[PDB]
Order: C-alpha cells, then sequence, then structure tokens
C-alpha cells in the first residue's frame, strides 16, 4: 500500500480579534495551517489593514537603505543566530521610528 | 602563485589524472595475454613463442607511473600553496 | 540590522495573514473557513494554548470541524533522503487528493534504468565520488553561496546522483564494461585447445586465413558459460555486436514489459481505495488481459529460445527473434517449420 | 563452468535479502520506503543478472579470431 | 558469387544515414536555439527549464550513428549484395525520417518556447509533443533495424 | 535462375515508404503542436482536451510500420521479381498517401485549433473533420494490404 | 577485376571531405562575427568574451583537414575499387554532415548573441548549446574516421 495524501479537513475557527494577535504568531510558528481569502470580492484598500502595509513598506525602505549604507562602509554583519525572535508587539512601531 | 582558484581546479584534475594513471599502469603491468592489439609490430614477436611482449606493457606502465609522479609533484606544490593560504 | 529584519518581515507576514480573514458586520471576532491537518491537531491546540498563555485572556479559540464539496490540499511527508526525488515527481505537476504516491518505486526504477542505459563501471564510480564529496560537504555547501546555478541544481538532487552512480557501478559490473573493457575474472570460458591441431584445419596461418570461425559441434571449445555477466572473450572479437544485437534488445523489452505491467497494476489499488469497481470491471480486467495476450507469449518465446535448442539444430532452428514476427502473418509457412513445441501453431 | 551453481547461489542471496532483510530492518519513520528500496533493488538485480546469464546458454553462432591471437593463445594457454 | 560493384550501395546507405541525421539535428538545434535565445531574455529564471529539445535533438544523431556503425560493421564487397541494398535503403530512409523528426522538433520547440513567458505553466503540455516526435524518430530506427536483420 | 539482384526493389520500397510516413507525421506535429502553443493563453483549462493529433499521427506511423514489416517478412533474396517491384510501388504509394494525410491533417488541425479557443462548443465538430481525414489516410493502408503479396 | 583510375574515388573523397566542410565553416565565420561586431558597438566590455564561438568554425575546418589528410595517407591504386569508394562515401558523408552542423552553429551563435544583447545570464547556456552542436558534429566524425581506418 503506497502512501497517499495525508488527511486534511475544513475548519470553522471562531476567535476574538484581541487574541488573534497571539494566535496568528503561534500558527505562523507552527507552519501547518493554510488560510484563504474569505473576502475574495473585496478591494485591497477596504480591508482596513492596508495603511499598516504602507507603514511596513516605509520601515522596509529605511531598513534596506541602512543595509545599503552598511554595504557602503564595508562592515561585516554578525549573523550570530536568534532565528526565532518572533513577537507580535505594538510598541515596535515607535522603536523603528 | 599558480592562480589559486585554477590551482584548486588543478588539484582536482591532477589527482584524477594520478589515480587514472596508476590504475592504467597497474592494468598494463598485469598484461594477462589480453591487449596484444596495442603492440606495434609485424612478424617480429609473432615468432618463437611469447617473447618481448610483456616488456612493452611494463614500460608503458612505468611511463604512466612517471606521469603520475610529475602530476603528484604538482599536487604537492599545490598542497604547499594550500598551506600558504 | 539582521534581527531587525527578521522581526519586521515576520511581522509583515503576520499582518498579511490577518488581511486574509473575514470581518463580521458588528461582531469583534473573525470567523475563518480554513484547512487543518487531523493527525497533529493536538499540537495545533497546544499552540492555541501557547497563544492564550502569551496574553492571558481565556479566549477558547474554538475550531469546529466540517466537510463539504471543498477540494482539500495535497501533502505527503518527505525528508532529506527523499525530497529531491519527490521534486522530480512534482516537476510534472501533482495528482489528485488521496492518490497513491509511486515515488519510492521511481527512486529505484530511475537509478536502475539510468544505469542500464549508462553501462560504465568507472564513470559510475566518478559520479558517486562527486556525490560523496557533496554528501560529506553538505553543510559547507549549504552555508556557501551557489554562485553557479549548475552546481546548485546538481546539489538539489545530490542523493539522486549518488544512487544513480551506485546503480551505474553495478550495471557496469554486469555488462563487464569498465572503461570499455571486460575483465578476465574467471577463465576464457571457451578454451580453444584444438584450433589447428584437432580443429580439422591446417597451418595456413600468419600469411592468409587469418580470421577463422569455430563450430560448437566439436566440444572442447566451450568451457561453459561465463560465471558472472558477459563473457570477457568477446573483448577480442567483433561478432559480439551481432550477439549483443540478439541479446540486449530482448533484455530491454523484457524489462520494459515488466515495469509497464507493474504500472498498470497500481491502478487497481487506486480503485480499491476509492471503491470504484466500475473502472475495474470494465477497466482494469480487459486492460490486463490485452497486455498479457500481447506480451506474455513473447516473453515466454524469448525465455524458451534462450535454453531450448543447442548448436546441433542451427541450420533448421528458428531465427533469433523473427519467428515471433512470423506469428502475425496469419498464415503459416510450410518451409522450415521451426517451432518451440508440437502444435504450437 | 557450472550450469546453475552460481545461479542458485545468487538467487539464494537475493531471496534472503528479499524475505529476511526487511523484517530485520527496524520499523523506523521511513520503514516502508527502506523496505521497498531493498526489495526492488534485489529483484531488479536478480532479473538483470538472470537475463544476462540465460542469454549465454546454447552458444549457437560461431565466434571469430585472427591468426595472431590463435598463435598467442597457443603460446599462452 | 561476390563480383565487383558489390557494396557501393551499403556505403551510400551509411553515408546518407549519418548525413541526414546531421541535417535533421542541425535544423532542430538551429530552430530550438533561436527560440530559446529569444525567449530566455524575457524569463532568465527559466533558462535551464527551457533547454528540453537540445538533448532531445541529440537523439537524431544518436539514431543515425548507431545505424551507421552497424552498417560499417556489416560492410564488405565480398557480400552477396543481398545485404548492400538493405543497407542503402535502410540508411537513406532512417536518415530522412530523422530529418523529418528534426524538422518537426525544431519548429514545435520554437513555438512552445515562444509560448513560455506569458504562461510558464504548460511545461508538460509542450514536452508531450516533443516526446511524440522523439517516438517517430525511434520508429524510424526500429524499421532500420528490421531491415538490418534481413 | 532469377535475374540477378532481385532483392533490390522491395527493400527500397519499404524504406521510401517509411520516409514518406515520417514526413507526414512530422508535418502533422509541425502544424498541430505550434497551433496548440499559440492557443495556450486563450483557454488554459482546455489544453489537454484539445491535443488529439499527437496520437493521431502515430496512426500513420503505424501504417508505415505495418506495410514495412509485412514487406520485409515477404522478402527473399532470389525473389521471383514479380513481388519485389510490387513492394517498391506499394511502399512508395502508401508512403506518399500518408504524407498527403499528414499534410491535410496538419492544415485543417491548425485551422480548427485556431477557431476553437474563443468558442470550444465546436470541438467535437472539428474532430468530425480531423479524424475523417485520418480515415482518408486509412484508405492508403487498405490498398497497401490488397497488393502486399500476390 | 581492378580497372585503372583506381584511386580516383578516394581522390574525390578527400576533395569532398574538404569542400562542404569549408562551406559550413565559411558560413559560421560569416555569421557569428557580424552579430559580435554589433555587440562590440553596443556592449564593448564583452569583446574578449565572444571569441570561442567564433573559432568554433575553425574546428570544423580542422575536421575536414584531418579527414582529407587521412585519405591522403591512405592513397593507393592496389585496391579493386572497394575501399576507394568507401573513402569517397566517407568524404561525402563528412562534407554534408559538417556543412549542416556549421549552418546550425552559425544560426545558434548569432541568436545567442542577439539574446545576450542585453542580459549577461544567457552567455554560458548559449555556449553550452553551441558545444552540443559541436558534439553532434563529432558523431559523424567518428563514423568518418571509422571509414578512413579502413
Amino acid at each position: 500500500e503506497l502512501f497517499r495524501s495525508e488527511e486534511m479537513t475544513l475548519a470553522q475557527l471562531f476567535l476574538q480579534s484581541e487574541a488573534a494577535y497571539c494566535c496568528v504568531s503561534e500558527l505562523g510558528e507552527l507552519g501547518k495551517v493554510q488560510f484563504r481569502d474569505l473576502n475574495p470580492d473585496v478591494n485591497v484598500f477596504q480591508r482596513k489593514f492596508v495603511n499598516e502595509v504602507r507603514r511596513c513598506e516605509e520601515m522596509d525602505r529605511k531598513l534596506r537603505f541602512v543595509e545599503k549604507e552598511i554595504r557602503k562602509a564595508n562592515i561585516p554583519i554578525m549573523d550570530t543566530g536568534e532565528n526565532p525572535e518572533v513577537p507580535f508587539p505594538r510598541d515596535m512601531i515607535d522603536l523603528e521610528a | 602563485c599558480c592562480g589559486p582558484k585554477l590551482a584548486a581546479c588543478g588539484i582536482v584534475l591532477s589527482a584524477w589524472g594520478v589515480i587514472m594513471l596508476i590504475m592504467l599502469g597497474i592494468f598494463f603491468n598485469v598484461h594477462s595475454a589480453v591487449l596484444i592489439e596495442d603492440v606495434p609490430f609485424t612478424e617480429k614477436d609473432f615468432e618463437n613463442g611469447p617473447q618481448n611482449i610483456y616488456n612493452l606493457y611494463e614500460q608503458v606502465s612505468y611511463n604512466c607511473f612517471i606521469a603520475a609522479g610529475l602530476y603528484l609533484l604538482l599536487g604537492g606544490f599545490s598542497f604547499c600553496q594550500v598551506r600558504l593560504n | 540590522i539582521r534581527v531587525w529584519f527578521i522581526k519586521v518581515r515576520k511581522m509583515k507576514a503576520i499582518y498579511h495573514t490577518l488581511n486574509l480573514c473575514n470581518i463580521d458586520v458588528t461582531q469583534k471576532c473573525l470567523i475563518a473557513e480554513v484547512w487543518c491537518p487531523v493527525t497533529d491537531l493536538d499540537s495545533i491546540q497546544f499552540a492555541l494554548r501557547r497563544g492564550t498563555e502569551h496574553s492571558g485572556s481565556t479566549v477558547p479559540s474554538i475550531l469546529n470541524r466540517m466537510q463539504t464539496n471543498q477540494t482539500p490540499p495535497t501533502y505527503n511527508k518527505t525528508n532529506k533522503f527523499t525530497h529531491g526525488f519527490q521534486n522530480i515527481v512534482d516537476a510534472y505537476g501533482i495528482g489528485t487528493y488521496r492518490e497513491i504516491n509511486p515515488a519510492p518505486y521511481t527512486v529505484i526504477t530511475f537509478p536502475f534504468l539510468f544505469a542500464v542505459m549508462f553501462g560504465d563501471f568507472g564513470h559510475g564510480i566518478l559520479m558517486t565520488l562527486f556525490a560523496v564529496w557533496m554528501v560529506l560537504r553538505e553543510s559547507r555547501i549549504l552555508s556557501q553561496k551557489h554562485e553557479n546555478e549548475m552546481f546548485s541544481m546538481v546539489f538539489s538532487g545530490r542523493y539522486i546522483i549518488l544512487l544513480m552512480g551506485l546503480f551505474s557501478i553495478y550495471t557496469g559490473l554486469i555488462y563487464n564494461d569498465c572503461f570499455s573493457k571486460s575483465l578476465n575474472i574467471f577463465g576464457s570460458s571457451w578454451s580453444v585447445r584444438p584450433m589447428f591441431t584437432q580443429g580439422n584445419w591446417t597451418e595456413e596461418t600468419l600469411l592468409g586465413s587469418s580470421v577463422l570461425q569455430l563450430n560448437p559441434a566439436i566440444p572442447g571449445v566451450f568451457g561453459g558459460p561465463y560465471p558472472f555477466g558477459i563473457d570477457p572473450i568477446w573483448n577480442i572479437a567483433t561478432n559480439k555486436l551481432t550477439f549483443l544485437n540478439s541479446f540486449k534488445m530482448k533484455m530491454s523489452v523484457i524489462l520494459g514489459i515488466i515495469h509497464m505491467l507493474f504500472g498498470v497494476s497500481l491502478s487497481l489499488f487506486n480503485h480499491i481505495y476509492f471503491k470504484k469497481p466500475l473502472n475495474i470491471y470494465f477497466g482494469f480486467i480487459p486492460e490486463i488481459i490485452f497486455m498479457s495476450s500481447l506480451f506474455g507469449y513473447l516473453v515466454i518465446l524469448i525465455f524458451y529460445k534462450w535454453t531450448a535448442y543447442d548448436a546441433h539444430s542451427s541450420r533448421n532452428a528458428p531465427s533469433l527473434l523473427i519467428h515471433f514476427i512470423n506469428m502475425f502473418l496469419f498464415s503459416y509457412p510450410e518451409s522450415g517449420n521451426a517451432m518451440l513445441y508440437s502444435g504450437q501453431k | 563452468h557450472s550450469f546453475a551453481l552460481p545461479v542458485i547461489i545468487f538467487t539464494t542471496f537475493w531471496g534472503l535479502i528479499g524475505i529476511a532483510g526487511p523484517w530485520f530492518v527496524p520499523k523506523g519513520p521511513n520503514r516502508g520506503v527502506i523496505i521497498t528500496m531493498l526489495v526492488a533493488t534485489a529483484v531488479c538485480c536478480y532479473l538483470f543478472w538472470l537475463i544476462a546469464i540465460l542469454a549465454q546458454l546454447n552458444p549457437l553462432f560461431g565466434p571469430q579470431l585472427k591468426n595472431e591471437t590463435i598463435w598467442y593463445v597457443r603460446f599462452l594457454w | 558469387n561476390n563480383p565487383e560493384y558489390s557494396s557501393f550501395f551499403g556505403v551510400m546507405g551509411a553515408s546518407s544515414a549519418m548525413v541526414f541525421s546531421a541535417m535533421g539535428a542541425a535544423y532542430g538545434t538551429a530552430k530550438s536555439g533561436t527560440g530559446i535565445a529569444a525567449m530566455s531574455v524575457m524569463r532568465p529564471e527559466l533558462i535551464m527549464k527551457s533547454i528540453i529539445p537540445v538533448v532531445m535533438a541529440g537523439i537524431i544523431a544518436i539514431y543515425g550513428l548507431v545505424v551507421a556503425v552497424l552498417i560499417a560493421n556489416s560492410l564488405t564487397d565480398g557480400i552477396t549484395l543481398y545485404r548492400s541494398f538493405l543497407q542503402l535503403g535502410a540508411g537513406l530512409s532512417v536518415g530522412l525520417s530523422g530529418l523529418a523528426a528534426g524538422f518537426a522538433i525544431g519548429i514545435v520547440g520554437d513555438a512552445g518556447v515562444r509560448g513560455t513567458a506569458q504562461q510558464p505553466r504548460l511545461f508538460v503540455g509542450m514536452i508531450l509533443i516533443l516526446i511524440f516526435a522523439e517516438v517517430l524518430g525511434l520508429y524510424g530506427l526500429i524499421v532500420a533495424l528490421i531491415l538490418s536483420t534481413k
């Protein structure tokens, strides 16, 4: 008997949005759940998170520009480790500011 | 010297050459009544029985060994350059 | 800067995940319609407990279970020793949900056939040596940049090359083809003693009558078959090409017939899982019957021709293969009736 | 050479690795993959070697060799 | 028995087989190389994905060469001429069927690669036809061998 | 007794027949595969449904084979020479009719495939003409069989 | 059994072994350098780079060189018109195969230069396809050197 596709199933996940900040980080760490676009027929900019996407784009502009500056100075980067440093905070906006 | 990147390429290529060389020389030294097709003679050694036959394979094996020794001298200097860098 | 990057980017991914949701009109919760593996659900709810622990709020995060017309995703676990082969399978797309995965059979049938094709002992050794270097520097290559994409794609299937090389070594052993040459591991297996003394032949040698043919009717010229693989006496002969023409094609068609029939056989197990005897009763059965009636008789013909008839029937005996074709004539020739047995017509 | 001594030896090897090996293998996470690998390798090995050997039974057509090799195998065998 | 002017025809067969296999492969490689060299600039991440029909085109020369060396082995003016004509016909025709297959392979490979950037999804859907043409070239080899046995 | 070199005819017969067959199949491949690559974008959910000819040209390949094999089986060295010129003519004829079938099938297959994507309704209606042209090809194998030997 | 004029078949064999191979070599020399000169105008930094494709045509010139030289070394009138036309067929065989190879190589080289007119990624892969074509030439060469070793 050859191995077949492992058993997956549908799910109705009710969850209060406050705890969603924890749950999404946890589920990302797990790497075993697949979501979908439950609002397929909705604009990009009506989902009420797009402006946060603009914020993270601004963040990434600044981050990539400073990495380019580090390339200008020719300074090797540590890269010690700390791969699972994955919080879900709010104050981090100010620290990136 | 020796162009380090191409020097490591040469390390690999020359080690392969040395191994193939010693192997070919070994099968030449075997010369077990097999490779009569690789002896350039006409009505010279076909007489008297099997005379002056295995010698040519033995000399070819020695030539292979000498070629391997030269490539191994190059590989030794490549080891020296590896230790240099 | 690097930890800043990892934090920011995983934050980006988190927010994108939130973007894929369903905001209720008034209810502050989000209702999802998502997938989930069944076997690891304990670890999933454990991660939900981790999430509740991170911010104590006593939010149960209830996940009900259902099943509808939705087609689910497809997964089958791989590991470091088999992932590249699954990648080869996935180069051609992916099959339906709950289809049998024939990957391990391919893991064996690809090195084996590639080796049968690639009948070289030494080159198999060299390819396996490349793979061994790569295996012993796995981590060092992972850390190193694959500035050359060719080395990258060679490394992505490293174990594949290793296994291919192993089987290539073995088929080179059987073919007695190590750098184009056959080894005299055992005797010549023919041992022609009476060649011109009791060979019914004179001494017209050297000058004239150079290349001469034997005849098995007189023994002493056949010291048995070679114990292992091809006879190394063919290394100093040229009609080996004719003999190998007779042999290798028959060998290949046998191998292909067997693998093909195995491939057809696996469909029945697909249907026994799906409980579809309609595609078996009118499907599998006539299929296998047709392939059998086509092929089994040929296979038996070859197996019988190998060991049925000796040198003392050659001038009347069946052709090497052509009589199998003479079957299709649908009318049997009364000249030179060389059959495998009585009434075989 | 023996008609079927090496044949029986090799078949015993392949049978032993095909019915006794896999049950001896620990039932690891990749139990089925490893068992199938071993068995498939053994059977394909067996078929290939068997076909090769069965070809060389009943030598029918005549080999050829030049007079020089004739003299030398007279001198070397 | 075996007079002069015996195996002219087999020599011509070997020459024609190898040559026309070279013609088919030359045309196929030309068209496939043109198509890939044009398309790959669009999609530099599919360049090694795009080189299917190169190795497939090699099979044409392989066919012609197997049959050619076979003919050369079975060649002599001391033959009774009831195999030289076989060699002529077989070599000519295997080479020309290889030419047909190489033609089809080249142009269809060019079309399929031209259909890559806009949709890099029909990988299998394009190699199906290339496989089929490879099989045609094989069937040519098969009949060349059928004559070879006679 | 027979005129010397009586094996000359039928062997070129089968060989030229298979050349023409390879040409016919190559042309079918030539037009159909390129057409499919062209219509790739329009209806991507109907690509494998529309790949008929890639097996249909195998049918004419099989015609060429069956004639070639039957002719080769009906061969003898000192043939009467009544049957070998017949093999020459029959092989050439069936091969050329096969090239005709490939030409027509490739043409109309490209024409239909172009007019299919926008409105896949007439898919089977286009099969009506395509496989019909294949039957026109089968007529040739029939006449190859009637005078295969006599 | 052996008329006069015996070596003339091999004479034409050497001459043909040069003729068509030179034709193809000249086509490659004609073709590749033009695109490389345009790419010298547009992308001067790669002037040294695009050199091996150019001398690839000289390699076919050398195949013709070797084949005709072998026939020159094998000239002899003491043949009963057998191995002389064997050399003739070999010379024609090389000539036509090498001409086809040179034409395809020139096409693929120019197409690859046009592809590398912007992206540097293509260079190595296009050179791999070019080397593939060279190997497809080497095939027919080996058949030629089999016939010349007669």
